[PDB]
């Protein structure tokens, strides 16, 4: 009954560690499979203890990861969501459920819906016939449409995870930064599915001819 | 032939404890500075009765930054209340490295020595300490002398000593042939761990207060939920597992994160808890009518 | 009783910014320090959750790392030029 | 009335658990291993 | 081995050929030692220079009558060079002279007297702290109650760290008596003493006064585990 | 003045200055000791950072006589604006136990210093009560009925202790104790809830006496606590209320709940029963095996 | 009433503007002689272009 | 799948990689890393569709990192003799590639 | 009895500051080794003394104090970007009927 005692107030003493202040960093790969590096915001390369009976299945892909600052060692971890790239401050939802989406345009409110909504809600039915989940959809017309409004709703009241990111976002003065938010877009609806991507601007980003000019 | 040269176990009242640890955090950045007050008695005692933090000087610990005119003035107070303590060395704190005397306090410290024969410099580390125990460390001068004369063994009599591997190159030379490092107890009665004890009547007033028993309804529905969605990976996990070598089982059934470890935990809180929960509803009950 | 209030500045010492980079919880938040590093703090009580929203700049505790309190939006120059005309 | 009891006979489950898993591990621990 | 590989400069590694060596040549007198490891010993200092003078008195334990005459140039009046050989043979005696003849006893209890005022001399403290192992080793099993009184004094001075020699010194002469007196008068002084040193000594010499003395130490045990002090638990137990 | 007086929090630092302070004083045989208290004020939350004993002296023959030195107030007031600005003078604690009338007349120099009323702050010396170790009072001026002169009168405001961050985090690397009360495992508020009835209890008693004092030994009537009793009385349960049987089905459900967390527990149990097993299966094969190749061997 | 200064250490701090200075004498991209422990506007500078 | 090797998709320039150093001599240092990493299929997918300017141009940085990982092939000759580092390059048109190609 | 070791024993090894991760350029003849440490410059320091620079090689990744920097031990596996590039990619479950035609 002693040692009881002991162990609960060891374990007490390791949660204050593990608590704030800390300090994000990126675990990196493994180098074994109770120690691992990592590398910090501020560019340190730490060969760190994975302390006891923390996440690995996970772990071990490059993922974001959290840092006590003064033990500079990986005491717990963050969902690959955390950290989520450059992204709109309001919200991705829509408040307006009231609609004019559906009144006119809605023959192209239904279409939307067929392509989009179907296969997440019923998974069912596409497993039974046997298809590949429907393609991309491109979305083009004069504007004064409401493209970007019918798409936006259903997105909404349907309830599944919505990122709705611009080309304004991606864009980047420096060298390498727009890419590094690219590769976090895909991966990031991949772990919260069923997921949807609006890209509203890619006009900006296509061009006719490619130049180095500047 | 010589003298023991054992230094001081640094008996370093609650009290002393508590208040370092005030004016040096409150401080920071700027690295404090002030006088221990106590007594010096036989070969090896000091007792740090109380200290007092020095007004903040912007120069950072100089031999500017300690000044007689505070020295003079504070002790003159404690004349009236017969609460007067001669002056034994001096603390400061070093937030932006840890424990060990600069090249510059070297020479302060010796200005020191000549007030009174036993003096220390105690440097308190507080934004890197995470508890106030962990990174503090007691210090006293060795002289130049004792360095070139081999008079260091004479030094570590009768002691244990302390050695902080931490922090070297530099620091930790000059560390070496500047101070001799020695264990720190703290000393308090019992009036004052009463005191550090107590809490109040107010406590136990509030352990008859009972929640809202809706809310109790709530813990008690989610627990029996929440142990679903992991009792599936724990059926999965004991289909098989029967398989030669555990070392592979670990990843193939996912022993690691046990599900079977992770039941029982959750298990076990609920449970805890709905046995007070039961409990106080009903002692309420039948006290009051 | 102005040069006493200088007595009381030092005392009050300095402060960093970030700002709110991502609700994650009530309890815990992710801050992104505008000089860099980014940062898991707390929250302080009499500051309100809801206050704290995303894009807010907030002002912490240099020492314990702490959310002390929202400030107001601390615009860039150049949009700060813009407001600043009265014609 | 009816679930006081349900409980006792659950814990007396877990007595007869105990005591008895232990008996073979005398054994081994005191038989020479390789 | 001791000479070559550890080093006599150095305090403790010292005290580890002094102590190991005392007791390879125990039981009969050698001068072995100190021929060969001459040099050795001239390195000495402080209080390896204590245990040194010590050293020599286990290695010549037995030979009762050679034992006074071979530590004879390093007794007080014939030595004053060093207060660490003054005092370190004077424990040095009482090896010997260990539970044997009561004639040496007496020699000892004069020294005790001369020195009970200051020990706040330098000399003093060292001297007074092996003349107060030292007679109670020499007094073992006897029960004068003339060494106990002189121990006293020494106490009551608040000596530095003669005071914890002089608190092991009476409960060793005094072995297994349990005279309620000595029990009561120490206990008490535990508690006004802050320094660790004296009152771990009377913490100890509590329980050697107290050796068989069975059921009748029921009431101190009581008393000292239920003490705040963590000192008088540890000599409690 | 200020009446935002709410919370008084009290440091660790402030309760260990005290008693030392008391004690290097050497006043004893009930020679009070009368210090000065230094924190912020005229806020909802006092923060009650430090005390510092002034020269004081108090006469046992006649308790109107006592010195209180004014110098060394002022003196103070320059040194420790230095030191932290935030501190202010806020009144005196007294040295207790006994609340007196000859702390009217205290409070009335110590009037003069403050911005607020002059907080008094009964720090216990001898600890006799274990939990209020501490009270506090603020002085009010308010209007007594039956046609009697306006008096000056202690109001209690919440002692209660809160406690700064740098102070709190050494003291819980010294204790380890499960004090008063942690809330810690089962055990620990087990034991919680057989103390706090009987704290409950204790209180409940000298309520009971306090009726009879009225009107035995003839207490002046104090009919604000007669008020707080009629509240008792008034908003008391009421037993034969169709509540009681709500309250029943609650019961009823939780204990339960209880009876299917045991069943489980059952099954964790039941499974480590068998695994050692398994083990001790593959052991007895290890242990035959070596001693059948020891005797081919040699 | 406050003051945001970007250091020459490169480092970003908000400040609780020392009463003693001006509110005045202060403006935007003011230069100015700053504590270098306790960071606080401690003076101010001529202008450098 | 059949070849059984480590199939590594590099794709894109490594100035996007950022994590120690700049990401200019990363490119550069592929070399050295897929000779440790053997065996190895190095997929360098890379259009090379960055700006048709510098394809004809003088100009270009780009093309310089590029052109230093190309001689690495011809001088250290690693990959060469014992052959166990395939060097798959894909760009979508065969006329938008960089002609030291 | 045992877990209550490994808990606190966790908490003892946190403590220890930093720690990082140079590669050995290459040893010199007083015995000690060019590090470079790998986001800072290169520093000349010492091998531990467990091993001994017959041991080392050229290029070995090795981790380090950072206390004294002094060596710590050598990696088991290669720091590199690369790896965690293979790992994403997965081994290919692709075959040549996939793609008819
Ligand atoms: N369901 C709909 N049917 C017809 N027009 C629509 C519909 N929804 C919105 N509109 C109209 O479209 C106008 C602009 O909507 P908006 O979302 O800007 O369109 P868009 O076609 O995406 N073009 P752009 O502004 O260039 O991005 C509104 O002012 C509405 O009058
Ligand atoms: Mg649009």
């Amino acid at each position: 009954r002693h040692l009881k005692r002991e162990l609960k107030r060891a374990q007490e003493e390791v949660k204050r560690i593990q608590s704030v202040p800390l300090v994000i960093g990126q675990f990196l790969e493994p180098i074994d499979q109770n120690t691992g590096i990592v590398s910090s915001t501020t560019g340190m390369s730490y060969v760190v203890r994975i302390l006891s009976t923390l996440d690995r299945e996970l772990l071990k892909p490059s993922m974001s990861v959290a840092l006590h600052r003064h033990s500079n060692a990986l005491v717990d971890i963050l969902p690959p969501d955390s950290d989520s790239s450059i992204s709109v401050m309001g919200e991705n939802e829509k408040p307006d459920v009231t609609y004019a989406d559906v009144g006119g345009l809605d023959m192209q409110k239904q279409e939307i819906r067929e392509a989009v909504e179907l296969p997440l809600v019923q998974a069912d039915l596409y497993e039974q016939i046997g298809i590949d989940p429907p393609r991309g959809v491109l979305l083009y017309g004069p504007p004064g449409t409401g493209k970007t409004m019918l798409v936006k709703a259903v997105a909404n009241s349907t309830k599944a995870a919505f990122i709705r990111v611009n080309g304004s976002e991606f864009v980047h003065k420096y060298l390498g930064e727009g890419p590094r938010m690219v590769r976090d877009v895909f991966r990031l609806a991949r772990e919260n599915a069923p997921s949807i991507i609006f890209i509203d601007e890619v006009d900006s980003i296509a061009t006719k001819r490619f130049d180095a000019q500047t | 032939t010589g003298r023991d040269d054992t230094k001081e176990t640094v008996y370093i009242s609650s009290i002393a404890l508590l208040k370092m640890l005030k004016h040096g955090r409150a401080g920071v950045p700027m690295e404090v500075m002030g006088l221990m007050l106590g007594e010096f008695v036989d070969d090896y005692t000091v007792n740090v009765v109380d200290v007092f933090a020095m007004p903040q000087s912007g120069t950072g610990v100089s031999v500017e930054a300690v000044d007689d005119v505070f020295q003079a003035k504070m002790m003159d107070m404690l004349k009236q209340t017969g609460r007067d303590q001669m002056v034994v060395g001096w603390y400061h704190s070093h937030p932006g490295f840890g424990c060990w005397l600069s090249s510059v306090d070297v020479n302060t410290q010796k200005s020191f020595e000549q007030l009174n024969s036993r003096a220390v410099a105690v440097v308190v580390d507080p934004i890197q300490s995470v508890k106030g125990k962990v990174v503090i460390d007691a210090f006293r001068l060795i002289d130049t002398g004792a360095l070139i004369n081999n008079l260091e063994p004479r030094q570590t009599t009768s002691n244990t000593g302390l050695l902080n591997k931490a922090n070297i190159q530099a620091l930790i030379h000059g560390l070496n042939r500047h101070y001799y490092s020695l264990n720190i107890d703290y000393h308090k009665t019992a009036k004052e761990t009463k005191m550090l004890m107590n809490l109040h009547k107010e406590q136990w007033q509030s352990g008859l207060k009972m929640y809202d028993y809706e809310e109790k309804e709530e813990s008690n529905l989610a627990a029996t939920k929440s142990m679903v969605k992991i009792a599936e990976q724990y059926s999965k996990r004991i289909e098989e597992e029967k398989e030669l070598t555990e070392e592979e089982l670990k990843t193939r059934y996912v022993g690691r994160q046990d599900p079977k470890k992770h039941l029982s935990e959750t298990a076990d809180e609920t449970l805890e808890n709905n046995i007070v929960s039961v409990l106080t509803a009903g002692v309420n009950s039948v006290a009051i009518k | 009783d102005k040069t006493e209030n200088d007595i009381k500045a030092l005392q009050s010492i300095g402060q960093l910014i970030g700002e709110v980079m991502k609700e994650l919880s009530e309890e815990k938040y992710i801050v992104k320090a505008s000089s860099g590093p980014r940062y898991i703090v707390g929250v302080r009580n009499s500051v309100d959750r809801s206050k704290l929203k995303k894009g807010v700049r907030v002002t912490l505790d240099i020492t314990t790392l702490t959310i002390m309190r929202i400030l107001p939006r601390e615009t860039d120059p150049l949009v700060y030029n813009m407001t600043s005309f009265e014609q | 009335q009816v679930f006081d009891e349900r409980i006792k006979f659950a814990n007396q489950l877990h007595d007869e658990y105990l005591v008895s898993m232990r008996y073979p591990e005398d054994k081994k621990t005191q038989q020479n291993e390789k | 081995k001791s000479k070559s590989s550890l080093d006599g400069k150095f305090s403790l590694f010292h005290t580890a050929v002094s102590v190991a060596n005392g007791f390879m040549h125990a039981g009969t007198t050698d001068n072995s030692f100190i021929k060969a490891n001459l040099p050795w010993l001239g390195k000495a200092q402080n209080w390896a220079k204590f245990t040194a003078t010590a050293s020599l008195g286990v290695i010549h334990k037995g030979n009762l009558l050679e034992g006074k005459k071979v530590m004879a140039p390093y007794l007080p009046g014939s030595r004053a060079s060093s207060r660490f050989i003054k005092g370190g043979s004077l424990y040095g005696l009482g090896l010997i002279y260990a539970g044997f003849g009561r004639d040496t006893t007496d020699y000892l209890k004069n020294i005790i007297v001369e020195n009970s005022g200051t020990s706040g001399d330098e000399d003093v403290d060292v001297l007074l702290h092996g003349a107060s192992l030292g007679i109670g080793l020499a007094a073992m099993g006897s029960a004068n109650i003339e060494v106990y009184e002189a121990l006293k004094e020494v106490l009551y001075n608040d000596s530095a760290t003669s005071g914890e020699a002089a608190a092991l010194g009476m409960g060793l002469c005094m072995l297994g008596t349990g005279k309620p007196e000595a029990i009561h008068d120490m206990f008490t002084y535990s508690q006004e003493t802050q320094h660790g040193n004296i009152t771990r000594g009377l913490a100890v010499g509590l329980a050697l006064i107290n050796y068989g003395r069975q059921e009748l130490a029921d009431d101190l045990i009581t008393k000292m585990l239920a003490s705040d002090e963590s000192l008088l638990r540890y000599g409690g137990a | 003045m200020s009446l935002q007086h709410e919370k008084v929090t009290i440091a660790p630092l402030v309760l260990l200055s005290a008693l030392d302070h008391y004690e290097r004083t050497q006043t004893k045989e009930n020679k009070r000791c009368v210090g000065v208290i230094l924190g912020d004020a005229n806020s909802s939350t006092i923060r009650v950072t430090n005390s510092f004993a002034l020269p004081f002296e108090e006469d046992e023959k006649n308790s109107d006589v006592w010195f209180l030195d004014h110098n060394y107030i002022e003196n103070m007031n320059e040194m420790c604006k230095k030191i932290n600005a935030k501190e202010k003078l806020i009144g005196w604690y007294h040295s207790g136990p006994k609340l007196r009338a000859s702390d009217l007349k205290i409070n009335e120099l110590f009037k003069k210093y403050t911005q607020n009323n002059p907080l008094l702050l009964i720090v216990d010396v001898k600890q006799q009560g274990v939990g209020l170790p501490t009270d506090a009072y603020v002085a009010i001026e308010q209007v007594k009925d039956d046609g009697t002169s306006t008096e000056k009168t202690f109001l209690h405001l919440p002692c209660t202790i809160e406690a700064e961050e740098a102070e709190e985090i050494g003291v819980e690397h010294l204790l380890r104790d499960v004090r008063d009360q942690a809330a810690g495992g089962l055990s620990i508020r087990l034991t919680n809830q057989l103390k706090s009835l009987k704290g409950l209890q204790s209180k409940l008693k000298d309520v009971v006496e306090y009726l009879d004092k009225v009107i035995n030994k003839e207490l002046p009537i104090n009919h604000t606590i007669l008020g707080k009793l009629q509240d008792v009385f008034n908003l008391l349960p009421n037993l034969g209320t169709p509540d009681d049987d709500e309250i029943d089905v609650e019961n009823h459900d939780r204990i339960n709940i209880s009876n299917n967390l045991q069943k489980a527990l059952t099954v964790k149990t039941n499974d480590e029963l068998m695994v050692i097993y398994i083990s001790n299966l593959v052991r007895s094969i290890i242990a035959f095996d070596d001693l059948i190749e020891n005797k081919i061997q040699n | 009433k406050a003051a945001v200064v970007k250091t020459s250490s490169r480092q970003t701090v908000f400040l609780p503007m020392v009463g003693l200075v001006d509110p005045d004498k202060l403006k935007p991209n003011d230069l100015v002689g700053v504590n270098k422990d306790s960071y606080l506007i401690l003076d101010t500078l001529p202008s450098e272009f | 799948h059949h070849t059984d090797c480590k199939f590594i998709r590099v794709s894109g320039a490594e100035l996007v990689q950022k994590y120690i150093g700049e990401g200019s001599r990363m490119v550069r240092e592929l070399f050295v890393m897929a000779r440790e990493h053997a065996p190895s299929i190095i997929f360098m997918d890379e259009i090379d569709s960055i700006g048709s300017t510098r394809v004809e141009g003088s100009g270009g940085g780009d093309s310089e990192v590029q052109r230093t990982m190309l001689e690495l092939l011809n001088q250290l000759d690693g990959f060469e003799t014992s052959k166990n580092i395939k060097i798959i390059m894909a760009t979508n048109r065969l006329d938008i590639l960089d002609p030291a190609l | 009895n045992d877990k209550v070791r490994f808990i606190k024993d966790e908490l003892r090894l946190l403590q220890e500051p930093g720690s990082y991760v140079g590669e050995v350029i290459k040893i010199v003849s007083d015995k000690k080794v060019l590090v470079k440490v790998q986001p800072e410059g290169k520093y000349i320091v010492d091998v531990a003394k467990d091993i001994n620079v017959k041991d080392l090689k050229a290029s070995q990744r090795v981790c380090l104090r950072s206390d004294s920097y002094m060596l710590h031990k050598v990696l088991e596996n290669k720091a590199d970007p690369l790896v965690s590039l293979m790992m994403v990619e997965k081994v290919p479950d692709s075959t040549y009927d996939m793609v008819g035609g």
